[PDB]
């Protein structure tokens, strides 16, 4: 049997879909989702960590010079200076007054200790959901898990459920994602040329194994001082260990719709983004043949009390006269409330729990191809806040039954009588002429 | 409040239609000097006949 | 200095960039494109392979019956049969003629070669172009490798180069393609759970190791005939091999723009569409001081012969005077023609080779801050077909050139003067009012 539905994507909200199928007692299905993770795809641009200035030993000579033979390393600057009188532990160094020469160099490598504490920069594209439902109907309720718009149509108990397609793929992601140890951020990372040092992404690498990191670290040498031996270098601080301070604002905080963010892989689960369309090819076996399910007649329902609560406010009891002992599914044919349960051991009395939103629960409640009207006034609650979501999601304000708009129903009145009769009296001198 | 103002304008329109009906029923007794007006005296306060 | 240019995205077309940077010796530069790999981002769901109907030896007995297990396996089929009395290698097997009962069972497991060939249903998306081009400005002849999305841009020879992003985000692909040993097929696939038997996708699995797998191979087993011990079973054959012999349309014979397909990873190559933005941060060191520039007075031009060809058909010698010689440059100041080399050797007179497609070009000249015109008529070539693409990307037919347009210039039409005479004789009609 082919039948579809449109359910909302909210964790824990129990949704009902009622099926009026021929030659069998009517059927009720219930479904609710829990882990609706939007696992996005991903891409890569580069990586970034701290650095280490690999300075070698210094080189001197006694009245003989040298030059900088090149060395294909990253940031291999070098220079050579004169006018040096280098003291040591044993005092003086050599005998050549003002002809001695100094040799030094510097070059920076991706520091080894960042192999396990790194930051990654990603571009990102469209996402795809993963719904995980309990399907809660007359056969021992099973759990299903699916990609919502792969249309990959998992099956349970002889029945083939397809899902989706999901609308607009609304994502809490920009297009320039950056990821740290257990967090994510939205930034504008520099496009593989670090036009500014002392920033984030100051040094880069295509992966953890690429053999050539790129650094615009801004490192120039200096001149050695008078007397002592050392190597003076002045370069900017590490842009990484100074970027880790000014993060201040994860996507974990400013995420809309409450999506919890996780890493390895990046994923956003339990989002209240829109809703889900579903279609069912329902197995013909799991029904019941209507000669066996009892046909209860001569019924009119009642009510007890109503509430604009959230959990389950209104309770309404029903009276019906049995003819054979059995069971039957129940349903409400409108959106103005939902029901706590699915079936009833239908022997005479029946207590059910509904949840109205605002003003007037006009009801059509069904029991095995029997309709019954129901209305009830309400008493609004007294509390302010609760610690759990709502179960009356079908928010509907208005109605018309015996209390709402009734003053308008008496207010309309008047005018037309006056004008019509007044003109049909006007004619009595203006139809003879 | 818009319901309030549309009720006001509608009842004003009704009174306008009613007084215009009265005028178009009454005005043809303006001339013809002897103003012998019948038991329609429920309107048309008495002028010197 | 910074400048921006465009370039047509094909192979072979030499492009010239003639920056007009006053106060210096002028400069043109050449870029030529030697690859365009266009890769999309793969996202697979399942694979395929021929299965193997693996069946164990059948359980036999007389003189009593048995039952069956149905453990967790792919498509566990099994049934017992009442009355199976066989023969054997010699004589018989039981003497319980009305109680000879035989059980049989079989299931489906992926074949041995399923570790070696498949068809991945790739849901690929969001292609991203690449390039391997070479640039030559003054003392440079070196090549470069560039991504063309707006991000990656580094350097060559101490100058900064940036490529892209693209003009029109077009792909020569679809959304839901399939791969094979070396090919690509632009077709649909079953939805992973609608594997109707015999067609494509009769068995599938998320990867090579998803230890549970879908199958709808219509397998059913019947009862054997008397005497011989065996087991019969019927199902449609392994539809994968049927799909092998009716492929009938690869992408390497149908893809547009001649952009050929390769795999591992799945990419396209040499796409002849669109243009590329490009921005240059060019350093000073390539330039030359206008003090040391070749000074050239009284520049003229002329032509010898034109060939309206594909190759560099036009030869135009160039008359120019001299007062001090050096290394000069040359460039065309329209889109109509193109020039062969980027420089001359300044000695008295030069020869250049220019190329066009319109038989009456007026590319003016540009030579070392001296611009002067020369126009030429041309003549179609004797040949019909060639074995190299065009080198004249400015295929712009209508030039004015005062050669064929001069007749339209001789469509002047002083009959407007005649109309003016008509209005004036109307006026002198009116002057006797
Ligand atoms: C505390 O614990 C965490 C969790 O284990 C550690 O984090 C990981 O460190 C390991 C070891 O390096 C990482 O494993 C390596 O990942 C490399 C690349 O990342 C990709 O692959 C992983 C899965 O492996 C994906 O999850 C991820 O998204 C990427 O797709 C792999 O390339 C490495 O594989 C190796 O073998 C191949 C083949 O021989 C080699 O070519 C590789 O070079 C490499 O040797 C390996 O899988 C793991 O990714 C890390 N997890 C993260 C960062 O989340 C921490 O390191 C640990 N703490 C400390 C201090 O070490
Ligand atoms: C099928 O539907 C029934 C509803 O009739 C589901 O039942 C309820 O199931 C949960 C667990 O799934 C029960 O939970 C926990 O039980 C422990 C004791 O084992 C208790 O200490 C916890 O506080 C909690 O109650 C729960 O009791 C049970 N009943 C009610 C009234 O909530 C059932 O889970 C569905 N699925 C299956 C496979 O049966
Ligand atoms: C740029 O310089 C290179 C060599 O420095 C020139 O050469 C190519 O040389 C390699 C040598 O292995 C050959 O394999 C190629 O076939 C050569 N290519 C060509 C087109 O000749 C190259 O020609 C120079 N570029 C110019 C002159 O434009």
């Amino acid at each position: 049997y082919e039948h579809t539905a449109v359910i909302p994507n909210q964790v824990g909200f129990p949704y009902k879909a009622h099926v009026a199928r021929e030659g069998y007692s009517p059927l009720t299905l219930q479904m609710q989702v829990v882990e609706t993770s939007l696992e996005p795809t991903l891409n890569l641009e580069y990586i970034t960590c701290d650095y280490k200035t690999k300075v070698p030993s210094p080189y001197v000579k006694c009245c003989g010079t040298a030059e900088c033979r090149t060395q294909d390393k990253p940031e291999y600057k070098c220079a050579v200076f004169t006018g040096v009188y280098p003291f040591m532990w044993g005092g003086a160094y050599c005998f050549c007054d003002s002809e001695n020469t100094q040799m030094s160099e510097a070059y920076v490598e991706r520091a080894d200790v960042c192999k396990h504490d790194y930051a990654a920069a990603y571009r990102a594209h469209t996402a795809s959901l993963r719904a995980k439902i309990k399907v809660t109907y007359g056969t021992v309720n099973q759990t299903v898990e699916a990609y919502v718009n792969g249309d990959h149509a998992v099956t349970i108990a002889g029945t083939k459920f397809i899902f989706g397609p999901v609308s607009t793929a609304w994502t809490p992601f920009d297009t320039k994602i950056v990821v740290y140890k257990g967090e994510v951020y939205n930034q504008d990372f520099p496009p593989y040329g670090a036009g500014q040092p002392g920033r984030f992404g100051d040094i880069q690498s295509r992966t953890l194994d690429s053999k050539d990191l790129y650094a615009n670290t801004g490192l120039k040498l200096a001149r050695p001082a008078a007397g002592n031996i050392h190597v003076p270098y002045t370069q900017t601080p590490s842009g990484f260990k100074t970027w880790q301070k000014d993060r201040d604002s994860p996507l974990n905080a400013k995420a809309p719709f409450g999506c919890t963010i996780q890493t390895n892989p990046v994923r956003a689960m339990n989002c209240a983004v829109g809703n889900i369309p579903v279609s069912m090819d329902i197995a013909d076996s799991a029904f019941t043949r209507l000669t066996d399910a009892p046909i209860i007649s001569e019924l009119l329902c009642t009510v007890s009390t109503c509430t604009h609560s959230s959990d389950f406010g209104g309770v309404a009891v029903l009276s019906y006269k049995v003819e054979k002992a059995g069971r039957c599914d129940v349903h409400s044919h409108s959106n103005v409330a939902v029901l706590q349960e699915v079936s009833i051991e239908a022997e005479g009395r029946s207590v059910i729990h509904f949840s109205t939103a605002s003003a007037a629960p006009s009801f059509i409640v069904s029991v095995c191809s029997s309709r019954a009207t129901c209305t009830a006034k309400c008493e609004p609650p007294k509390d302010h806040v609760v610690t759990y979501p709502a179960n009356h999601n079908g928010i509907t304000l208005p109605d018309l039954s015996s209390t709402a708009m009734t003053w308008a129903q008496h207010l309309a009145g008047g005018v037309g009588l006056l004008i019509a009769l007044a003109v049909l009296i006007l004619v009595i001198v203006t139809c003879i002429t | 409040v818009a319901v309030s103002v549309v009720v006001l304008l509608s009842v004003a329109a009704s009174v306008y239609m009613c007084v215009v009906a009265r005028n178009k029923c009454l005005t043809p007794y303006a001339l013809t000097p002897g103003a012998v007006v019948p038991v329609t005296i429920g309107v048309l306060c008495c002028a010197p006949k």
